[PDB]
RNA sequence: CGCGGGGUGGAGCAGCUGGUAGCUCGUCGGGCUCAUAACCCGAAGGUCGUCGGUUCAAAUCCGGCCCCCGCAACCA
RNA sequence: ACUAUG
RNA sequence: AGCCAGGAUGUUGGCUUAGAAGCAGCCAUCAUUUAAAGAAAGCGUAAUAGCUCACUGGUCGAGUCGGCCUGCGCGGAAGA
RNA sequence: GCUCAACGGAUAAAAGGUACUCCGGGGAUAACAGGCUGAUACCGCCCAAGAGUUCAUAUCGACGGCGGUGUUUGGCACCUCGAUGUCGGCUCAUCACAUCCUGGGGCUGAAGUAGGUCCCAAGGGUAUGGCUGUUCGCCAUUUAAAGUGGUACGCGAGCUG
RNA sequence: UACCCGCAGAAGAAGCACCGGCUAACUCCGUGCCAGCAGCCGCGGUAAUACGGAGGGUGCAAGCGUUAAUCGGAAUUACUG
């Protein structure tokens, strides 16, 4: 339940370090993101060289949190920080070319099955 | 090539402008007779 | 002697002798299309009377010549009014004493709220909707002649157009090639081997 | 708009009590200087914003029109 | 009582 | 009123116009064919052509065309 | 012998301040809400010179003309001076339709996608932040859309101040 | 393979920089403070030994010039001095 004001740490390599939430996007009124949801997000801090400087303003996917996802049986897989992928702002694909730590099922699509081939483990 | 002229941007006339550039100025000669001409040396001895 | 007539606007005379500067209007039939072709430099060659040495100098000159020439739709405004920011009780609270005009074509805004009364804060806000479309015509104007006058002093050198040249005792319009030996002819003024001579061979 | 003031040679000013337009600078012409500036001599130039009235007569008194300033536009 | 510049 | 046929020839009238041939604009007032047809009424072409009305004979068989005066009506006519 | 000109002449002889204020009165008289009005404002129609390569009316529309609404700035002083507490914000709404989205249509200077304009339609729906006390507005990022109004410019014996 | 012998025919094999002074080597034509040259002084504004071309000449020569870099010249950081 990323929202509004929520802070990220980045899971790819594109140069950000954390990230903060700005919109929930994909309805009026809509509160909160889950994983595999886009959101738009601006950059705070951002590693002295690489992609994308601070103050930058893209999309990103959310790929872990916190409250948990929930699969069909009832159990939960929880993680212990928020984190995402940053995307570019009109093809939204990807920007970085690495993904650090696990992620899920959940994005197992069409859209974003570039990053399920980068990341190291899919639980 | 394009002459890079000192006035800074022209703003009107342009001409008038160039006119008061080092490129256009006053060219005088040196006399060889009379009243600014003693050379030291001379173009060959 | 073609029979155009030849006011003297302004003039400033140098100290010594000649003139500083001169504006030269003149009234009479295809005037500008005949005189066009002398805007541009002109150098002049001679020993100069006003040197105690007696050198050869090398002077130049403008000349500059240019023709002369001779309200806004309540549709593309749109005019928003709204209550005023301050002090003074009940009537400042309720009223809606001030505009803001909108010009929708640029977008330009104004105000007034100075005023109690609506109808002078409009007509006021008016006023400086004139004045502020006004000055665009000033920074449009004067962005292109500095637009095309940056791209004029382009040719530099090339400015110069003729050469007098009065103790080798002759000339040449350097555009186009042609040539006198009379130098006493010109000066008092016959010209117009130069000046047909570019308009026929297009400047 | 309410009240008051001002538009005079090219510039800044005086003359406004009806019959008479001055002051300093500038312009023009002559001199002095090798030349220019200063300095000396001589000469001009003002529809008195604009339109209309009043008077025998209007810069001047009176009205409208135009521009330019200043003061006021308050209590809720 | 004189004076500045080229 | 309907229904069928004809609406031409000098000639794209002239002048303008990249083009202006009835039909962008401007100036304008023919005879010929005779049943009669504008030197052009509206669509339409880059322009002709194309369509079609004024105009006219055929067919059919009783009232009909459109102004003036006056009565009563219709639309125009959306608010907590 | 008085410009006692405030000219039926208060004294021979007289200006201000009060947000530190007080008393008596007035809705005879103002500010606020209501009322009458509708110059102004808003919405609509009539005429159609012209723009739109050609063509007034797909879209616009000069010079002028006729209305509607009661929404803004006013005008009037009818109600309230032995009190009808004000902008904005919060909470809770409710109606109108001159419709922002969704639904149905007609014309298009509608190939398609996407637009323009008009007619019907009020069932439901109709942002979050930065700045400012702000309404309004500008900006950022969304949304199918971020509609225009009425309700003491709805709502303080409901809150804030 | 070095090296040695035979065959044919002058055959198959010369450029680069410079020529105002410093610095060895000069005259024409074009150009007219323009175009250009230039290490430093400077050359060029209608007779240019200094620009560009030609003819001649000087210097190197399978190389010749330009640039960069170090020492020299510089007794211009001096012990020598």
């Amino acid at each position: 339940m990323i929202q509004e004001q929520t802070m990220l740490n980045v899971a790819d390599n594109s140069g950000a370090r954390r990230v903060m939430c700005i919109k929930v996007l994909g309805g009026s009124h809509r509160r909160y993101a889950g994983v595999g949801d886009i959101i738009k997000i601006t950059i705070k801090e951002a590693i002295p060289r690489g992609k994308v400087k601070k103050g930058d303003v893209l999309k990103a996917v959310v790929v872990r949190t916190k409250k948990g996802v929930r699969r069909p049986d009832g159990s939960v897989i929880r993680f212990d920080g928020n984190a995402c992928v940053l995307l570019n702002n009109n093809s939204e694909q990807p920007i970085g070319t690495r993904i650090f730590g696990p992620v899920t099922r959940e994005l197992r699509s069409e859209k974003f099955m570039k990053i399920i081939s980068l990341a190291p483990e899919v639980l | 090539s394009r002459y890079q002229h000192t006035k800074g941007q022209i703003k009107d006339n342009a001409i008038e402008a160039l006119l008061h550039d080092p490129l256009f100025r006053q060219r005088v000669e040196k006399n060889k007779k009379g009243k600014g001409s003693y050379m030291r040396k001379g173009k060959h001895g | 002697s073609r029979g155009f007539k030849t006011e003297i606007i302004e003039e400033s005379e140098g100290e010594v002798a000649g003139i500083k500067s001169v504006t030269i209007k003149i009234s009479g039939d295809y005037a500008y299309g005949w005189l066009r072709t002398e805007t541009g430099v002109h150098r002049l060659v001679r020993k100069s009377p006003f040197d105690s040495g007696g050198r050869r100098h090398t002077s130049f000159s403008s000349a500059f010549v240019y023709p002369e020439v001779d309200e806004i739709n309540p549709a593309d405004l749109r005019i928003d009014v709204y209550r005023t920011s301050g002090a003074g009780g009940q009537h400042v609270n309720r009223t809606e004493s001030a505009v803001r005009i909108t010009h929708i074509p640029t977008g330009i805004v104004t105000q007034c709220q100075n005023d109690r009364s609506q109808h002078k804060n409009k007509d006021q806000a008016m006023k400086q909707m004139k004045a502020k479309l006004y000055e665009l015509e000033m920074q449009k104007k004067n962005a292109e002649k500095q637009a095309m006058e940056d791209n004029k002093s382009d040719i530099g050198w090339g400015s110069q157009i003729r050469s007098y040249v009065l103790d080798d005792s002759r000339i040449k319009d350097l555009r186009t090639g042609v040539e006198t030996r009379n130098t006493q002819a010109v000066l008092d003024g016959s010209l117009d081997q130069f000046i047909e001579a570019s308009l026929k061979a297009g400047l």
